[PDB]
Formats: C-alpha cells, structure tokens, sequence
C-alpha cells in the first residue's frame, strides 16, 4: 500500500 | 448528568458550516463539476461542442483529427480499438484518485485517523467515488470524455468486442437511476465525504471515531438534502441505497479486471490501479 500513503502525507 | 443528557444532534449552523467547508474542497479539487458537465449535455453553453463518438468512422476521425487534452498513452495508439479507448480512460482514472486523495483531506478530522485506517478508507472508497462522479457526466446515450471534449456513446461501447462490450453497460445501469436523483455539487460533496467514511471497510484499527465521523457527515448531507430537495422526500434514503448499487459496480468492475489479466498479456495495468486491486474482494 505503498502509493496511497505517499499521497496521504 | 444535565451534560450528559446533551445527546442531541448538533446545531444545523456548525452542519452548514461543514456542508460549505466541505463544497469550497470539492471545487478547488475537481475538474468537472456536475453543473458544468450538464451545461455541456443540455447545449446550454457557448462552449465548443463535444465531438461525438458513435461508431468507427467518428472514432477514427476524432484519433485523427480532433485535438484532445486526454488521450489513449501514445504506446497504446498502435493497438486494437478496444484497448485504447479503455487505455485511455484508464489513464483518466490514476488521476481522479490523485484529485480524491486531495479532496478528502478536507474532511473535518481525516488526518486525525490512523494512517492504517485511513489509507484503508481510500483504497475501498475511490472506485465508489469514481463511479460517483463519472454518472455525473453520462446520460442514456452516452458519456462526456476528456474535459468535455467528446462524447462517446452507449450503443458504441457496447458494439465492442467481449468482455469490453457489456464493461461499461452496468455504470450506464447506475448512472441513468442515480441521475434521476436530480443531485447538484453541493450534494455530491458531503456524499463523496459520506463514502470514505465507512466503519464497513475490511481491516479497519478504529472504527469508532470513523463511525462519528461518519455520524456527523450523515447528519449534514441528511439536512442539506431537506434544504436542497423540499419535493422529494426520503431522498437521503434512497441516496443511501445508491451506494450498495455502487459496491456492486466496484466489485464486478474487479472481477472483469481479472478477466483482463488472464486473457491480454497487451493491456497492462497502472502501477497505482495495480496497487489498488491487489488484495481487494
Ligand atoms: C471510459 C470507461 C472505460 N472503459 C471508464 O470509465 N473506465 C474506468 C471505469 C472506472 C475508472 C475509469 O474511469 C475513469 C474516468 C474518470 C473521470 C472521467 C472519465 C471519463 N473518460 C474520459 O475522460 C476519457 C478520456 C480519454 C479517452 C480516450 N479517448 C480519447 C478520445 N479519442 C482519441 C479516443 C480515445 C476516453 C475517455 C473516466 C470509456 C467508456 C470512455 C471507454
């Protein structure tokens, strides 16, 4: 779920 | 115990407040607005036509000759019509989870969750949303494509070949019912945020403070939809009802993504989608 919490920052 | 009998519901100015915040995100988020979209379906618009897709000769003159800002991935343009329609909006989708990722930041108390929880909430949620809003820009003979650009129809996409043929049909299913709701952008932005804020999702750490969360979402949609739609009554119920048509859209929409990856080696899907698919019903 690496992609997601990149962009959750 | 006076304190704690303050269980009401909270004042409908803090709800509208949350119904406002939560619209400007929505705005500034967003490309295409339903109002701006139906401005475009209705011809109400001093806007360049879109161009028409309703078979080969349309299609292939739209390749040709009329300028898109979005576009089948230039290594996809050399393969079966079928592939670079479907690539092209495969393209259009990794974008909208950026735009949707943005937008729910804005929710009163996102970043509060934990991060588990919170990229859980987004990874069931997004395909729901997209299906949300993409309804926005279809009507019984079509959908809006590409900022409004073209117009590719129902009965076209349907004419391709299996399983790409009947894919989109169950949107188009959803889409003229969900319509039929007459929702406006102030609707759909409390309902997007309604959607990622789901104690259903599997996996999740902390349901609780998601659930309140979700509670006080519900409470302002429940009441923006009795200011915003006095005739029909029981709209929030049968809005609500909408999104188990919008589970079932999602899930099919998986179960044919793994047709695609057992019968084309040739369509390759995004790192992103991928991501997102993986380990998903
Ligand atoms: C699009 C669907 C298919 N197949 C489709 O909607 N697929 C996905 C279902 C769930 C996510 C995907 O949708 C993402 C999406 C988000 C926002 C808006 C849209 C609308 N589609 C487009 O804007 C779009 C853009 C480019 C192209 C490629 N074509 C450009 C014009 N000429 C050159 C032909 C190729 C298509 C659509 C989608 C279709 C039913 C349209 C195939």
């Amino acid at each position: 779920h690496k992609i997601l919490h990149r962009l959750l920052q | 115990i006076s304190s704690d009998i303050d269980q009401l519901n909270p004042e409908s100015a803090d709800l509208r407040a949350l119904a406002k915040h939560l619209y400007d995100s929505y705005i500034k988020s967003f490309p295409l607005t339903k109002a701006k979209a139906r401005a475009i379906l209705t011809g109400k618009t001093t806007d360049k036509s879109p161009f028409v897709i309703y078979d080969m000769n349309s299609l292939m003159m739209g390749e040709d000759k009329i300028k898109f800002k979005h576009i089948t991935p230039l290594q996809e343009q050399s393969k079966e019509v079928a592939i670079r329609i479907f690539q092209g909006c495969q393209f259009r989708s990794v974008e909208a989870v950026q735009e949707i990722t943005e937008y729910a930041k804005s929710i009163p108390g996102f970043v509060n969750l934990d991060l588990n929880d919170q990229v859980t909430l987004l990874k069931y949620g997004v395909h729901e949303i997209i299906y949300t809003m993409l309804a926005s820009l279809m009507n019984k003979d079509g959908v809006l494509i590409s900022e409004g650009q073209g117009f590719m129809t129902r009965e076209f996409l349907k004419s391709l070949r299996k399983p790409f043929g009947d894919f989109m049909e169950p949107k188009f299913e959803f889409a003229v019912k969900f319509n039929a709701l007459e929702l406006d952008d102030s609707d759909l932005a409390i309902f997007i945020a309604v959607i990622i804020l789901s104690g259903d999702r599997p996996g999740l750490l902390n349901v609780k403070p998601i659930e309140d969360i979700q509670d006080n979402l519900l409470q302002a949609l429940e009441l923006q939809l009795k200011l915003n739609h006095p005739e029909s009554s029981q709209l929030f119920a049968k809005l609500l009802q909408k999104m188990t048509d919008l589970r079932q859209i999602v899930t099919e929409h998986v179960q044919l993504l793994q047709v695609i990856k057992k019968t084309e080696t040739d369509m390759s899907l995004h790192p992103l989608l991928q991501e997102i698919y993986k380990d998903l019903y």
